[PDB]
């Protein structure tokens, strides 16, 4: 069968890790600044 | 206009177009209809309505 | 309950405490950044001169995520002055932390400031393996995969960690063949980390999907045995999918693959609703691929030209000759199947454009072919939907595509056999060459004829006069 | 304390959400009766 | 199925007069030179300036008397969030590549300006319009 030349590849290929940024955790989101923050008088 | 390509019927309006350029008696009727139409244009514009109303 | 505190204080003209606005926008982190961004900007507005070391991280990783380059760096440089008053204890994790964000933005804006604060940081904390692994990378982008070694040897590091298994497959996915290494090597690594470290990891499951796709595709099928065993294989990967969308429903890939394996099985409408569906969740190359290639499985070829064009301009920028090829193909079906001439006038473009591009002999056959068919169709039209002009352009065109035919056949290894080429180049020639001087002559004679009758007329018009 | 005090915005499976998150629950369930179910 | 498909960015949102209805317009995203002046309902599907909003035309919604739609049935309408059905009022074949498709859903008038390929498949009596957000 001598017709157009063409190649079928479709593209499902996963992208490299971002490794973004890293969020930082506030004071307020560990256990002893909680205690001491609610048992406050 | 039968005879100018670029003044005539549109071909992709009509069957025909291909037999239709250069017959000159189709031209001759053609040429008739305009002619009355032009009469009936200088009746109307000079005797009936001389102020060019046309909404009547 | 937050809200309603934030209210209440509002109405009673009390401070409102920030740390309700931190824990506002710790919660809004997974359903609005723009509303914890927001609450952060209240927060930090009602600090004031307390604004802290995570205020401003958190606020210029905001604007990252919001593609707010200048005040990203505004939100890090502020981090990184009040970095200054960080207690000592904490400090040298904070200043790793803020220098690995600051050489992810310069990996964004520029590669070499990020390689140098990469390996500031290595020297800093060997230990870290994001910062090894994205300093890898960017060697491995530099070197086009000539640090193998380096590659292999972070996996040794860090057997254990989901990143560094990921970054090494998607490595070895890369340039397996490029290093000559086992086919079944990555399966084998892949099955190891989910048997053995995490059987919910979707990144494994899909490289392990696309692989079993991959030996499916490529499996010789010669009776009824093997295409089950190449729709065993696939069932396989569709099993991976199936897990990876049981763990995560809304994952792309997963759809895509099942996709493809539709359209190995010509299930082309499921695989255009998931093409669709794709395309209005992401935009990338090759989604706008795929959905030209399902059109053209669906027969929809102008649907196929414009998605073609839209990944041409958008990613590939008028470049690749691959999505020039596929556009020069759907304008062929286009011609062939609609009996348009533009169309076989635009794919002939095309076809020169890439073949100036390229000059390779796969391309001087399509162009031979394009002008071969466009013969042939001119041939076939009335002398009333053709001119002159065709006529004349589709000669040249055939007496071109003889002799690259020619020179085809003249090639060591060409894309058909010389002796096919000879074959149809002397078909071309004997036949076809004839009847186009055959069709030319006689639409000569009908323009004459034409003029012939357009000088008659205007004689007995002026007769008549 | 570095691995402590980090915090990712997004998840491993959650990062092909992002900032816009879309559902192929019936996706999946015509995978599972046309695939896994397929006869 | 789908005659038409597209994804459009919301330039300018007019309430003017009404109150439960709005004009917006908007540019095609992968194309430009494709324009879209629409009337919604605001209060089933408020927009805002500079939204995306993925507009899919088709001329049934399979995959005369209307009937509340069963629980049971599945139509194109499962995947949208806003379906209103109307009838074409116009087909402007206008000059070389400008083709204006007007569409009137009960009074809440559309027009759509486009090349003819890309809108050569809507000479529909009636059409319906599926907006996803």
């Amino acid at each position: 069968r001598q017709d157009y030349i063409a190649k079928v590849r479709y593209q499902n290929d996963l992208p490299a890790p971002p490794c973004p940024p890293k969020l930082l955790k506030y004071e307020i989101e560990k256990e002893a600044p909680q205690k001491e923050f609610l048992k406050d008088s | 206009d039968l005879m100018d390509e670029k003044n005539s019927i549109k071909p992709d309006v009509i069957e025909y177009a291909a037999d239709i350029l250069g017959d000159v008696e189709l031209q001759k009727e053609l040429n008739s209809e305009y002619e009355q139409l032009v009469s009936d244009r200088k009746f109307l514009r000079e005797i009936v309505f001389v102020n060019g109303d046309h909404n009547w | 309950f937050l809200e309603k505190y934030v209210a209440v204080c509002q109405e009673e003209n009390y401070p409102i405490l920030p740390e309700a606005y931190l824990v506002l926008s710790r919660v809004y982190e997974n359903k609005d950044l723009n509303v914890a961004l927001d609450y952060l900007m209240k927060a930090n507005d009602i600090l004031g001169d307390k604004a802290n070391v995570y205020v401003l991280n958190n606020l210029g990783i905001y604007h990252f995520f919001r593609n707010n380059v200048s005040q990203s760096s505004d939100f890090f440089a502020q981090s990184l002055e009040a970095l200054n008053n960080v207690s000592p204890q904490n400090k040298e994790a904070l200043s790793i932390t803020l220098h690995y964000n600051k050489a992810r933005v310069e990996e964004v804006s520029n590669q070499s400031e990020a390689e140098k604060l990469y390996s500031k940081l290595m020297e800093k904390c060997p230990g870290y393996t994001s910062n090894k692994i994205r300093y890898i990378y960017l060697l491995a982008l530099k070197s086009n995969g000539n640090n193998y070694a380096d590659v292999q040897q972070l996996l040794d590091d860090f057997p254990s960690d989901l990143e560094v298994r990921s970054f090494y497959g998607w490595f070895l996915k890369r340039y397996g063949r490029k290093n000559g290494l086992k086919q079944d090597l990555e399966s084998q690594h892949h099955k190891d980390t989910l048997i053995n470290y995490d059987k919910h990891d979707c990144y494994a499951l899909l490289s392990l999907g696309n692989i079993y796709a991959t030996i499916a595709r490529e499996m010789k099928v010669t009776d009824q045995k093997q295409n089950e065993i190449k729709r065993q294989q696939y069932l396989r990967a569709a099993q991976f999918y199936h897990k990876v969308l049981s763990i995560d429903p809304k994952n792309i890939y997963a759809a895509q693959g099942i996709a493809i394996i539709f359209s190995d099985k010509e299930r082309t409408g499921l695989a255009l609703e998931i093409f669709k569906k794709v395309r209005d969740t992401v935009q990338d190359l090759g989604t706008f691929i795929n959905l030209g290639h399902c059109f053209m499985e669906a027969k929809q070829f102008g649907k196929a030209i414009e998605s073609y064009t839209i990944a041409l301009e958008k990613f590939s920028n008028g470049m690749d000759s691959k999505l020039l090829v596929l556009i020069g193909r759907a304008w062929y079906h286009r011609g062939f199947y609609e009996k348009s001439m533009d169309a076989y006038k635009k794919a002939l473009e095309v076809s020169e454009q890439a073949y100036q591009l390229s000059k390779l002999p796969a391309l001087r056959f399509n162009i031979v072919f394009i002008q071969f068919q466009i013969a042939d169709f001119v041939k076939s039209l009335p002398n009333t939907q053709r001119d002159l002009t065709t006529l004349e352009n589709a000669l040249s065109g055939l007496n071109d595509a003889i002799k690259s035919l020619l020179k085809l056949a003249e090639l060591e290894q060409p894309p058909y056999p010389s002796e096919d080429l000879k074959a149809r180049a002397t078909m071309g020639s004997n036949t076809l060459r004839n009847q186009l001087e055959r069709a030319i002559q006689d639409q000569q004679d009908y323009e004459m004829s034409i003029q012939e009758k357009l000088r008659t007329a205007r004689r007995k018009q002026q007769l008549d006069e | 304390e570095i691995a402590s005090n980090e915090r990712v915005l997004i998840d491993h499976n959650k990062v092909l959400r992002g900032l816009k998150p879309k559902d192929f629950s019936s996706v999946a369930k015509d995978c599972e009766l046309r695939i896994l179910k397929e006869k | 199925s789908a005659l038409f498909d597209d994804i459009f960015t919301v330039q300018t949102v007019d309430n003017g007069r009404y109150n439960k209805v709005s004009r917006i317009i908007g540019i095609s995203t992968t194309n430009s030179a494709i324009k879209l002046t629409l009337d919604i309902n605001n209060e089933m599907f408020p927009v805002s300036q500079d939204d995306s909003l993925t507009v899919t035309l088709a001329n049934s919604l399979s995959l005369k008397s209307w009937r509340p739609p069963k629980p049971t049935d599945k139509s194109l309408a499962d995947d949208y969030d806003y379906v209103m059905f109307g009838t074409v009022y116009k087909f402007e074949e206008g000059d070389e590549d400008k083709i204006k498709v007007y569409v009137s859903f009960g009074g809440l008038l559309m027009c759509l300006e486009g090349g003819y390929k890309s809108l050569a498949s809507l000479k529909q009596d009636n059409l319906y319009i599926l907006i996803r957000r």
